């Protein structure tokens, strides 16, 4: 159970900034590696998001819940779908100025088939 | 090949083991999918609800970032070195299976970060954090069901395979094996009686003629 | 009547069906646990233990006349509401729960 | 009285074992776990004995009764203890000292109390009662 | 003990119980999945193979000392804690293990 | 060496095949996934000797040896390649054409190369070795 | 014609019930739901009897004929209308009086139209047609 109490973020810069101010993530004091990843839309390559994905899910283990923007999650669709674990939780929420889509939501796809 | 002489007794109990498993496991399966459905409708709504809240808090924060004439987010990244909103984990029995549940705590031993006092620009950040702490709490409390959901999704798939397997394979194997052995078995008892009767007939003939 | 009652037939249907369901409930309880079980299954469980331990169980020198038996039956069945009792005519069900 | 309870512990264990084999354990009631545990004790002390019990040359009725009496008392206190609230695990950990003591019973021979009634088992009942007190609160 | 050892009869008794569980755990392993497994059983699955392929196996020309046989028994048993043992009196065990 | 390796490939295949049918192939690892696949090829190619040729019906002692050797070299290389980092699906895809060629080998006459020991089987060894380097990395 | 179509509706339904169990009702269309209803009627009208009236006690060839004619007639129009822009829920609320009437035919006399050809059915064809105009529109 308890061995994890950070919420990590893959989101647009404003959303992330806000979330941190509110206090969820951190820049660790003995790894000196962020436990959040900011994204400049369209200006950041799809390959850099993927490294960061691996980082929160696997290369870190203190991540409880992994938050991820629908716009961003779609770009790296392959890696998200392949992640099916509950440790950390994958919870896709709408991106900033983007509406809900059931098909940018990895878990909802999974659930629908084989009900 | 399986033992011919009185396997019947063991093989009957195999059937009773199998049988008990179909009913019980089907009850268990039935109950998990009944729950699963309930969660489905909750999770679907909760995604839409989080999205609205996250976009509104994000836009108020964005407006402020632009008005002050400096990017607040850089200031914010140095100061973040703790997290106010954390989770504490619990395992909860939802049916026989343990699912992950989370209950959120806000550290009251954690002060406000210093990103205020910037002048007129500082007022703007000060109002901004207050809407956002409220908003962020939403995302986490709703998120507790998701982790339980994903697990629930994996376990039901395994429990579903097991019912199908016992029903199709296991039970008919117990029927066919039982039957094969029965057919040989009854014949050993019957032929004996015929053997006895044939020898006795010869005997009766000899004895009668005296 | 006169060595039975009219209400004898309807009751025979309620108790058999509820009992069967009680056995099924015992197996489910072991699996799900006590703190994760259904209401309907919980009732069926309660019935199993009382049914066994009161109706079937009687002492060596205790005579159970048919009139006596039928009363003990209504106490057991009472735990279910009227909503879950239905293989019984509402006439009876209103007389004796 | 002891006969009925001896029967009940063995009896429920066989049915719960069939659910254990097929479904597995991921859950098994607080009460159900207790029955399994205590039934192991009965196997080990009674059922197993033939050159494994250092006293077995003749065993009195009283001694048998006293031994079984400790097992049954441990059972009722334990099931009550989970229901009035106290975790199953806290309850295993606190019973501790006495639980071993009933596990070890089988080697013990009449040498205390009477010539057929044994003091180590009589002592045991009262200490059990004290364990329940620690365990519920 | 004069041409064998006193533990010869005890050490044999332990190895049957563990081998028996390992064999039932194997059958269950196929049908349901790894869902019915428990800590003791996983250990028992390994024990089965370990025993089969080291203990029982030997060359045609090979012959074996009884005292030797008994150290190889102990070795296989060394992968289980002692609290899980019970077909050996705790006195006997302490000397040779 | 080939007699011991032949028994071993079939024997492992049998145990795993029960686990796949009832439980799923989800429990199994990629090396054991391979075990079923190499073994399947041996079923279709060896056992089937009805043919429509006298080359698919007569397999000399030498023709039988080359075939078995080629197939084991595959299995050993295959368990390693997935072990130092490759998939059952990925491995299957890379050999691909080279796998068909070993299946269809049996149809080919034995009277070529040295005697029944063809150059067709000898070159095939090198192509497996090469494939191994690709598969792993 | 009527009889082959009757066998098929009961067969197809069984399969559609299995889906209700596993997935539920969130993967079934208006047309599949309609199959279920027709099947329930066939079963109700024919299979269930108990001597409710002196019309269950004896039934002629004609009454048997009129019952199934009514069920197929509804089946084709109803499925057609959901294809053309209607809902099972819609079909249900409007059908109301005509649909209860066909279910209850078994209590009533068959002697309504003539003397053994049933009038409760003959009028039904006209009402079901009229029903369908309203349903599509």
């Amino acid at each position: 159970a308890e061995k994890r109490t950070l919420i990590a973020v893959i989101a647009d810069e404003d959303t992330t900034t806000g979330l941190l101010l509110a206090g969820i993530g951190q820049i660790t004091p003995e790894t000196q590696e962020k436990n959040f990843f900011v994204y400049q839309e369209g200006k950041t390559t799809k390959e850099e998001i993927t490294d960061k994905f691996n980082h929160f899910t696997e290369e870190r283990d203190d991540i409880a819940i992994l938050l991820i923007n629908q716009h961003i999650a779609e770009n790296i669709r392959a890696r998200v779908d392949s992640f099916t674990n509950a440790f950390p939780a994958i919870l896709e929420i709408p991106s900033k100025d983007h509406p809900y889509d059931p098909e940018k939501d990895s878990v909802l796809k999974r659930v629908r088939k084989l009900f | 090949v399986f033992p011919t002489r009185m396997t019947l007794g063991l093989m009957k109990t195999k059937l009773k083991g199998a049988n008990q498993g179909y009913s019980l496991l089907k009850r268990k399966s039935e109950a998990l999918t009944k729950r699963f459905r309930d969660i489905t409708k909750r999770i679907d709504d909760a995604k839409q609800k989080m999205g609205r809240v996250m976009q509104t808090a994000a836009f108020s924060l964005a407006e402020v970032s632009y008005a002050t004439g400096e990017n607040i987010g850089y200031q914010v990244q140095e100061s973040v070195s703790t997290a106010r909103f954390k989770v504490r984990a619990r395992q909860e029995n939802v049916s026989g299976v343990y699912l992950s549940q989370f209950e959120s705590y806000i550290d009251p031993e954690i002060n406000d970060f210093r990103l205020t006092g910037l002048g007129r620009g500082g007022q703007q950040v000060q109002r901004a954090k207050e809407i956002y702490s409220r908003a962020v709490e939403t995302l986490v409390e709703l998120a507790s069901l998701q982790t339980a959901f994903i697990i629930l999704d994996e376990v039901i798939k395994v429990t579903n395979r097991r019912v199908n397997a016992i029903e199709h394979v296991i039970i008919p194997r117990t029927e066919n094996t039982i039957a094969y052995i029965n057919s040989e078995l009854d014949e050993l008892d019957r032929e004996e009686f015929y053997r006895l009767k044939k020898v006795q007939e010869k005997k009766q003939n000899e004895t009668a003629k005296l | 009547e006169g060595m039975t009652r009219k209400d004898h037939g309807d009751v025979s249907n309620q108790l058999y069906a509820k009992y069967a369901i009680g056995k099924d409930a015992a197996a489910m309880k072991a699996v799900v646990g006590e703190e994760a079980l259904s209401i309907e299954d919980k009732l069926s469980l309660e019935f199993l233990e009382k049914f066994e331990k009161t109706f079937i169980t009687q002492g060596a020198y205790e005579d159970r006349t048919v009139f006596e038996s039928l009363d003990q039956a209504w106490s057991l069945l009472r735990i279910y509401p009227k909503e879950m009792l239905n293989r019984i005519s509402p006439k009876i069900l209103d007389e004796f729960y | 009285v002891l006969r009925d309870r001896m029967k009940e512990i063995l009896s429920n264990a066989e049915e719960l074992e069939q659910v254990v084999q097929l479904v597995g354990k991921s859950a098994l009631s607080d009460s159900d776990k207790i029955t399994l545990d205590v039934a192991t004790l009965i196997k080990e002390d009674f059922l197993q004995q033939n050159g494994y019990s250092t006293y077995d040359a003749f065993c009195p009725i009283w001694k048998t009764f006293d031994m079984m009496r400790a097992f049954i008392s441990y059972h009722d206190e334990a099931q009550k203890a989970v229901a009035n609230g106290a975790n199953w695990s806290k309850l295993a950990d606190s019973t501790g000292d006495v639980k071993h003591a009933v596990s070890s019973s089988k080697f013990f021979e009449p040498s205390r109390g009477e010539k057929e009634v044994h003091g180590e088992f009589e002592k045991l009942l009262s200490t059990m009662q004290e364990r329940f007190a620690e365990s519920t609160d």
